[PDB]
């Protein structure tokens, strides 16, 4: 909350639970390779 | 680059055995203390510890649920950690991932596998 960006960006989609695990920076899979990346130095937030 | 992957599940009859592998790609387990270990999901349940080797320290740890039936181990050459899981029961089908835990000063399990199922069944 003390960090100010120009912008958030909030990135909506729906998966399986046990990929859920898979949208984050380090990981890799079908839906962390194919689907949606995030990048290994990521500084933000997964919320599932 | 840097991921663990991971392959070995399938159907073991109960009081028999079942071992999983989990390379190491995109960096070194032993060259930096990196920890490889094991975590299984079982039906109806959430993620449960199983075991941790730390070939640089000559180290593992093992969960209170698995002592006495499981070892871990690890081949620094194939860079790959290893779990053995022997007198295995239907209790044991569980989804088992590998996770990856760096040496610190806090510290935790950061990379994780895919997953493969291990069944145990009659």
């Amino acid at each position: 909350n003390d960090l100010c960006f120009t912008n958030v960006y909030a990135d909506s989609f729906v998966i399986r639970g046990d990929e859920v695990r898979q949208i984050a920076p380090g990981q890799t899979g079908k839906i962390a390779d194919y689907n949606y990346k995030l990048p290994d130095d990521f500084t933000g937030c997964v919320i599932a | 680059e840097v991921q663990l992957v991971e392959s070995g599940g399938g159907l073991v009859q109960p009081g028999g055995s079942l071992r999983l592998s989990c390379a190491a790609s995109g960096f070194r387990i032993y060259s930096y203390y990196s920890y490889i270990g094991w975590v299984r999901r079982a039906p109806g349940k959430g993620e449960e510890l199983v075991a941790r080797i730390y070939p640089s320290s000559g180290y593992t740890y093992y969960a209170d649920s698995v002592k006495g039936r499981f070892t871990i181990s690890a081949d620094t050459s194939k860079n790959t950690a290893y779990l053995q899981m022997n007198s295995l029961r239907a209790e044991d089908t569980a989804v088992y991932y590998c996770a990856r835990w760096d040496f610190a000063g806090s510290s935790g399990l950061d990379y994780w596998g895919q997953g493969t199922l291990v069944t145990v069944s009659s």
